[PDB]
């Protein structure tokens, strides 16, 4: 009970929540023919909403006194999933992207008029640059290490 | 020498006087010669462990067909009791392993600079490669020509294949690696990654 | 043709075929996905 | 040489005593700042040589370990004791005043003196036996001197950190711990819980 919260499978306004949006979404329901698509809409939205409800008990999360989760970034290894882990997946693919963007930019720096190369791309090249940065951290590193990262 | 796919060029850095070239380099990591100089001792590291992994791993299991020992699976092995508790046994291997491989690392900065024995100084090894130290570590004296040197990198290559595939199966399967040959020997039209 | 090929690598139309792949794949990967909070794995 | 294969600095060309081109981070480039530092660390090793006899033998002899000798001081009226008998003056207004006004005329006095030479080696009258006659005994003299304060240093290193992991122990306390049972009481438990 990290700052006096508690799990959400433990909380009663949790499932108030849950019960207030399902009989929202079933009032609707009796406007219409079972065998409409309407119906099969709302029936098909009811389960989403009832799944979506028994993932977040499943997961641990943590409610707070209104019945709503909240997430801890302080680095605790029960709750590495709400930012650590995805965080690092934005970092790779941030640095992926740099990477790719950083490499075009410096193999075009050396022909006659570079401005135009950036304005009508060399897909050939950038292609055959594209699959180079899915090992952009060790590339950075050596580079890094061995003084050529930064301009002089 | 070979090609990894003809039709294909090989990079102008890679021009085959290292053992095991084959030209593969598609993502340009060692442009550098720093960069291919660590690469190569790394690369020779990583195979010369993984090759005594994949041994040990395998080895000890094949003993149900033959039914002469009883060790429990690679996976299961670490959970079991010992004379020594498991901070003991770490913190020595932590202790040994870090002069181990100071004394290695020196070699690649300055080589030649810890071919002398720090206690009897009357005991050295003779000059020799960086990643090939020779002398006492070659007691039986066989010569290091390159095809020796080829073998043990396709060796280790291997190596490192095939413990990627003893970790990836285990994960997946639930069982050791021994037990999913005979699976896939028992009906091979079956019994594929694809489970139907 | 060379003439059509390079009208198709300026950037605006680049731009918006890559955008467009790209909101197709998280469209899709929302659709199989959906109300992602945590990391689970 | 500190570690074989590296090169040496610059400014430790290896003649000073006790010197092996040890100086990662480069704290010593500066002339001045360098000359100050073997006083710095002469003074240590020498206050850290005494504290390592006095940290043991009155453990060994049953005393109690270094540091509940501190904890009377905290109660109200806690009289010293020495060899098991109370001192008339170990009240603690009249502990500090003593020992502050004692050392604070030495230390002065050492801060006055302006020739490099004397602030680590001053000769004169604190050698009465005649240690220092012979030229050629005197450097390694030196060398046994700067090799044992490192020493004494490292272990009351280990005298304080021990002291956190297992409070209310003393050192001599953990050697018999230690030698009872050393494949589980280590330093291995400690690390890793
Ligand atoms: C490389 C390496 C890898 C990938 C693993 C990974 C593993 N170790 Mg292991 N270990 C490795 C080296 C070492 N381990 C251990 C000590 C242990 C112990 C005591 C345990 C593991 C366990 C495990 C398993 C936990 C899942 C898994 C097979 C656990 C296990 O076997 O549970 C099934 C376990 O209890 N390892 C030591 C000695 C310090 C190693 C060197
Ligand atoms: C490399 C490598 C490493 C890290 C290990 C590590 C290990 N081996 Mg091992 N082994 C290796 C190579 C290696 N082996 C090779 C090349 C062979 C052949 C064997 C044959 C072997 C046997 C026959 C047994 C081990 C066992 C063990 C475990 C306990 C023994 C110990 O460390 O003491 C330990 C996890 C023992 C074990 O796990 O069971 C108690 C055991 O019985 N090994
Ligand atoms: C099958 C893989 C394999 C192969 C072909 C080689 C081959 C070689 N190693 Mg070698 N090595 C290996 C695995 C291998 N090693 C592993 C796993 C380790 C880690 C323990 C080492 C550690 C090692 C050291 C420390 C040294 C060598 C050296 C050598 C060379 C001379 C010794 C020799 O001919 O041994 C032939 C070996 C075999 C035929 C293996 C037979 C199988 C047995 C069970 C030679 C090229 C020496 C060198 O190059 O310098 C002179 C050297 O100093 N190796
Ligand atoms: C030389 C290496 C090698 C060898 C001989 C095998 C052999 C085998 N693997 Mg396998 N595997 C390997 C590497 C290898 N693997 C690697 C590197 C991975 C990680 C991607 C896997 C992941 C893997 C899975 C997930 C499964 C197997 C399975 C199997 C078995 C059934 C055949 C099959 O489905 O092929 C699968 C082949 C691949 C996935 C391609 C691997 C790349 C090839 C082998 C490169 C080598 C040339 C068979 C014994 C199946 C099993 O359990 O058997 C019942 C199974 O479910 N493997
Ligand atoms: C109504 C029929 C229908 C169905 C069943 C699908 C089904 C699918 N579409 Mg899709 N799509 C449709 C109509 C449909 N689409 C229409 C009308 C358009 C607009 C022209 C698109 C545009 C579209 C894009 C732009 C993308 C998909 C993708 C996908 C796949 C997402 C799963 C995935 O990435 O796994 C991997 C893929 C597979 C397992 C099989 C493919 C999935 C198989 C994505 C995809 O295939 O990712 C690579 C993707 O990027 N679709
Ligand atoms: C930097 C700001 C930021 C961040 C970190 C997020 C983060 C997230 N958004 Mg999001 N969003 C944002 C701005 C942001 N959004 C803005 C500005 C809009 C309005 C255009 C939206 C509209 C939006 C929708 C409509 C949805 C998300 C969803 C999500 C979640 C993604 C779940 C998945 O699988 O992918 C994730 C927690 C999805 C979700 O399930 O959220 C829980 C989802 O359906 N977002
Ligand atoms: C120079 C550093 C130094 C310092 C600050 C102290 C400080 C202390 N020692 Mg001490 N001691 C030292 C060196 C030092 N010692 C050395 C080198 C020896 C070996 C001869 C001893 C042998 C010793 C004994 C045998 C005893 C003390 C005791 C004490 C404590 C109170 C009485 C006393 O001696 O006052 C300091 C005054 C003069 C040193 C006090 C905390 C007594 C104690 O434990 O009190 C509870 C005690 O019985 N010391
Ligand atoms: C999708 C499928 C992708 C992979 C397709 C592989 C086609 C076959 C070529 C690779 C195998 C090969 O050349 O084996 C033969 C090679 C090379 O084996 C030997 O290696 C020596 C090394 O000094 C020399 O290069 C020898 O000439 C060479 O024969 O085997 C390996 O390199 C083993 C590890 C890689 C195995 C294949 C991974 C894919
Ligand atoms: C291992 C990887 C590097 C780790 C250290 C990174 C920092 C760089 C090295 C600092 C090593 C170091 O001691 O640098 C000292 C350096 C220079 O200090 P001065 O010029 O005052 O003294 C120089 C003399 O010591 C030279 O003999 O930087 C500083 O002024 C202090 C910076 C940290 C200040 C901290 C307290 C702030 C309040
Ligand atoms: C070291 C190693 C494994 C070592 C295992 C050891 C020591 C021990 C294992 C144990 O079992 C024991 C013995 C006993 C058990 O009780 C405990 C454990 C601990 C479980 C594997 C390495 C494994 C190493 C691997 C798999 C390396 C793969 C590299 C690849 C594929 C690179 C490809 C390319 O880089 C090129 C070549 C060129 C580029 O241009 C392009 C790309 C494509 C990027």
């Amino acid at each position: 009970d990290i700052s006096g919260l508690t799990p959400c499978k433990d909380s009663k306004q949790f499932a108030k929540r849950e019960k207030q949006q399902i009989k929202k979404l079933e009032s609707s329901l009796k406007l219409y023919a079972p065998e409409s698509a309407p119906a099969l809409a709302l029936n098909a939205q009811i389960e989403k909403t009832k799944r979506r409800f028994d993932n977040y008990g499943k997961y641990g999360l943590l409610c707070g006194s209104d019945g709503l989760p909240h997430l801890i970034v302080n680095g605790d290894q029960r709750h590495w999933g709400e930012f650590i882990t995805p965080g690092i997946l934005f970092l790779y693919i941030a640095g992926w992207i740099g990477w790719v963007g950083r490499s075009y930019l410096i193999a075009i720096s050396g022909e006659k008029k570079p401005a135009m190369k950036e304005i009508i791309i060399d897909v050939p090249l950038a292609s055959r640059i594209i699959f180079r940065g899915f090992i952009w951290p060790v590339a950075a590193y050596r580079e890094f290490l061995n003084g050529d990262l930064i301009a002089k | 020498k070979g090609e990894w796919l003809p039709g294909l060029a090989s990079p102008d850095y890679l021009t085959g006087s290292l053992a095991g070239d084959n030209g593969f380099d598609p993502l340009g990591l060692a442009e550098d010669p720093e960069n291919l100089k660590w690469f190569v001792q790394a690369e020779l590291v990583n195979g010369r462990w993984a090759m005594l992994g994949v041994a040990g791993m395998l080895l000890p299991e094949v003993f149900t067909k033959i039914g002469i020992i009883n060790v429990p699976e690679w996976y299961d092995a670490g959970k079991e009791q010992y004379f020594a508790s498991s901070s003991t046994l770490f913190v020595i291997e932590f202790i040994l392993f870090h002069y181990v491989e100071i004394r290695r690392w020196q070699d690649i900065k300055n080589p030649g600079s810890v071919n002398q024995d720090p206690i009897f100084k009357q005991y050295s090894l003779p000059k020799g490669e960086v990643g090939y130290p020779g002398g006492i570590f070659n007691p039986l004296n066989f010569a290091p020509t390159q095809e020796a040197k080829e073998k043990e990198l396709a060796n280790g290559r291997l190596a490192m294949l095939a413990f990627l595939g003893f970790v990836v199966q285990h994960n997946v399967t639930g069982k050791g690696p021994f037990e999913n040959l005979l699976q896939h020997l028992s009906d091979p039209w079956h019994n594929t990654i694809v489970q139907t | 043709m060379r003439d059509l090929k390079t009208y198709l690598s300026v950037a605006p139309v680049l731009s918006t075929l890559w955008f467009g792949s790209l909101a197709g794949l998280l469209i899709e990967i929302n659709r199989l996905f959906p109300d992602a909070l945590t990391f689970p794995f | 040489h500190w570690m074989p294969g590296e090169p040496r600095p610059a400014y430790l060309d290896g003649s000073a005593p006790g010197d092996f081109g040890f100086d990662p981070l480069g704290l010593g480039e500066v002339p001045a700042n360098l000359e100050r530092y073997k006083e710095s660390e002469l003074i240590h090793c020498r206050w850290a040589m005494l504290a390592v006899p006095g940290i043991l033998v009155p453990e060994a002899l049953g005393y109690g370990n270094w540091v509940k000798a501190q904890e009377w001081a905290a109660l109200p009226g806690g009289q010293a004791t020495y060899l098991g008998n109370p001192v008339p003056w170990g009240t603690l207004p009249t502990i500090l005043a003593i020992e502050f006004l004692a050392i604070a005329f030495v230390e002065h006095q050492r801060s006055m003196e302006k020739d490099p030479e004397k602030k680590k080696y001053p000769g004169g009258a604190f050698d009465p036996l005649g240690y220092s006659k012979d030229p050629k005994k005197l450097e390694e003299l030196k060398v046994k001197e700067i090799k044992n304060g490192r020493l004494a240093l490292l272990a009351f290193v280990g005298f304080c950190v021990q002291q956190s992991a297992y409070p209310g122990t003393g050192p001599l306390e953990n050697l018999a711990t230690h030698l009872a049972d050393p494949w589980h009481n280590n330093i291995g438990d400690i690390v890793i819980p």
